[PDB]
């Protein structure tokens, strides 16, 4: 069907339809210590019919498997499972403005 | 150094927190076989002490 | 889950024991309601209070 | 979709639909040298989401 | 390095991104040019006056 992301107890919960067994499985993820690769190999070891799985940015490029997941869950992404690109749209957060985030980024790269 | 430390101290003290919780729940399971042996030595040693206190 | 979707076999039990759940054995579905806790790890997603205490 | 068994070059070709990609796949069987369990082993080798197979 | 010598695998990334380099992947050499800050106005009391003004 579709891939939904909801926040429960401050943690992201992704509910994915799996190809082989065709039941909606659910993966709850720690937003700091987990990675993209941890979620991908939990998907890949879940139902075993997935031979290729990948996560792409919405402008075409793919994110690496060492990218943290709190960097992933800010924008939309595409989850490619085995043939099919599901488009995932996470809930937007309470954030910094685009002028304060550049200032904090410049401080973090200037120290 | 003090400017870098405050940039990297709250994500450090979460990794240390979960490593402390994991080591605590490993040390408890490593201790728990020895505890039931320790209680049964401190039960004879307290009965031999109440024999002195009553005698 | 309480909603009826399957829980993956790789989620940790601390993430499972936050809320209540169901355990389906081969004919009967035991609804499990664990006692509510306060906190074990002070870890969650980012907040505006975190960046306001960082600056 | 059905399961079709036809004959090509004197060998049976059986075309069954695999679950994890939902595309058909044709298996060439040898009527003397092969058995049932080697056909089911090939059917589980072609797709790993075929954990439960039986033939009645 | 842009002079042509190799960079060993224990060199940190923060020392690598202070200059250009070349990245060989199979046989194609991509000339990586990182966005670097100035080193003329990088007197440290001026860079600290930039950190003070920004904070």
């Amino acid at each position: 069907d579709d891939v939904t992301v909801v926040y429960q107890n401050g943690l992201p919960v992704i509910s994915v339809r799996l190809p082989s067994r065709r039941e909606r499985c659910q993966f709850t993820l720690k937003p700091i210590s987990d990675s993209v690769g941890v979620f991908l190999r939990q998907l890949q070891e879940e139902d075993r019919g997935i031979d290729r799985v990948a996560i792409y940015s919405p402008d075409g490029v793919r994110v690496a498997a060492s990218t943290g997941i709190d960097l992933l869950l800010l924008d939309d992404f595409k989850l490619v499972i085995n043939d099919l690109t599901y488009h995932v749209r996470p809930p937007k957060r309470d954030l910094l403005s685009h002028e304060n985030a550049a200032t904090l980024n410049d401080v973090k790269t200037l120290v | 150094q003090q400017l870098y430390t405050t940039l990297c101290i709250e994500q450090h003290q979460l990794n240390k927190e979960r490593e402390l919780i994991e080591r605590l729940e490993d040390l408890k399971e490593q201790l728990a076989p020895l505890e039931k042996v320790r209680i049964e030595i401190s039960r004879k040693a307290e009965k031999r002490t109440t024999l002195v206190l009553w005698g």
